[PDB]
DNA sequence: CGTAAGATCACGCGCGATATCAGAATCCCGGTGCCGAGGCCGCTCAATTGGTCGTAGACAGCTCTAGCACCGCTTAAACGCACGTACGCGCTGTCC
DNA sequence: GCGCGTACGTGCGTTTAAGCGGTGCTAGAGCTGTCTACGACCAATTGAGCGGCCTCGGCACCGGGATTCTGATATCGCGCGTGATCTTACG
């Protein structure tokens, strides 16, 4: 089934409650989409390199261990999902 | 882009600048020089808008 | 106005759970991961890697937003500012 | 006459913006450099090289702290770089705490 | 000695860097700043350099180090 | 006839853009020298092939478990409005 | 510092798709047996890049001339304020 529009599935109360994790008191109206922006930026990129060392597995299921190396890549390790 | 450059700036040889200047005018070798430093490469002209006289 | 504020931060800064909900997120993922190339399956560990991941990033991201706005000296986190903390990232 | 202040310094921006020799002269960076040094190990020679390798380095790196610098300058409604901006620039980059 | 990187020198570099208005207490902090770049980066070439028995620091140290500290230099033999 | 209120013309005073001088910038051009670039010659040292061995990889077949999908249920999560209050914007005084 | 416009918080009301569980189907991953292509190496062969040594020149430098750019001033223009003349109203 085609999708569409899914970035929107993350809500502004979902931004907010990240902003207030990340110590921020007073959020402007504006912000909500360019972290919309962001958010899709990195995914991008991180799943771009994700996919291509899914590829090169010759694996049509992308593993933990594809987004691990990907983030590592990306000088954003990340523990707790083996590697 | 280093002998474009070199033109524009009317040189026959190649020197630093010219790689600095190719390299960061263009925007994929840039990204992929990130985290170089080319000796006596410099830097882009760039001044900000506010910087400017009225 | 501004007090729940500081206790909605106190409490997020207690806890460690996830908070972006979890099924807009894999959807998000898999969109983003079709446009890359067709027919692509997830194990759920990999999703969830991926929201820790993103959740991180995110948050990251806004206390250098907040460092930026009170720079300003606002109180307040703008657009511009999320703009400023990423090209001092070195982000594009 | 007299020049307003703050056109000088833009006419010395376009001029060094558009050079690349470096800007400290060379025998206080080197007493610099062989002063930290000896710090780390006692009775140490350096390669001439060496010491043109650091200071480019080192130039570039100050030339892009101070881009950041004005940067954060310019956000704050400001045109003088002070303190408070470069240590907001460092914190950011994640070099300074 | 670390005096010796001039307020003058500063402001150049500033001008370079595009910035037009310098506060007196600038020059201080960038002479800190640099210090500690400088003292990174010259650690890592020493242990290089100790590494290899030598007693002279080479150009190919300082690289490794840049390269370690994520600040490659390009034009000493990379 | 005579005095008071209103509209228009003339004259005077104040704010802004654009003709001129002048010192500092910047570009172009005649003529010379150089240290780096370019080419040829020797010389090592590097690249290629006859032919062998185990090693890794490709392939095919048997085994199946979490991957996917839907249905029903429950409910925490998400969206729109009253408002007023602190925050954002703009003007202004001071002196660092 | 002062003054003014206002974005959105709390609360309330309303509505909805996100998690549990329950079932059902199943895709290609994972683990055994077959079969086969090829690179390190040894001998022997051959030839090319690096360095030494020659030769040559694009641009720095000098010195001079020519064209440009801010700071200052002053005129033209427009806008505001005041007096004189013409007009209307009242006495």
């Amino acid at each position: 089934k085609v999708l569409r529009d899914n970035i929107q599935g993350i809500t502004k109360p979902a931004i907010r409650r990240l902003a207030r994790r990340g110590g921020v008191k007073r959020i402007s109206g504006l912000i909500y989409e360019e972290t919309r922006g962001v958010l899709k930026v990195f995914l991008e990129n991180v799943i771009r390199d994700a996919v291509t060392y899914t590829e090169h597995a010759k694996r049509k299921t992308v593993t933990a261990m594809d987004v691990v190396y990907a983030l590592k890549r990306q000088g954003r390790t990340l523990y707790g999902f083996g590697g | 882009l280093a002998g474009n450059a070199a033109r524009d700036n009317k040189k026959t040889r190649i020197i630093p600048r010219h790689l600095q200047l190719a390299v960061r005018n263009d925007e994929e070798l840039n990204k992929l020089l990130g985290r170089v430093t080319i000796a006596q490469g410099g830097v882009l002209p760039n001044i900000q808008s506010v910087l400017l006289p009225k | 106005p501004g007090t729940v504020a500081l206790r909605e931060i106190r409490r997020y800064q207690k806890s460690t759970e996830l908070l972006i909900r979890k099924l807009p997120f894999q959807r998000l993922v898999r969109e983003i991961a079709q446009d890359f190339k067709t027919d692509l399956r997830f194990q759920s560990s990999a999703v969830m890697a991926l929201q820790e991941a993103s959740e991180a990033y995110l948050v990251a991201l806004f206390e250098d937003t907040n460092l930026c706005a009170i720079h300003a000296k606002r109180v307040t986190i703008m657009p511009k500012d999320i703009q400023l903390a990423r090209r001092i990232r070195g982000e594009r």
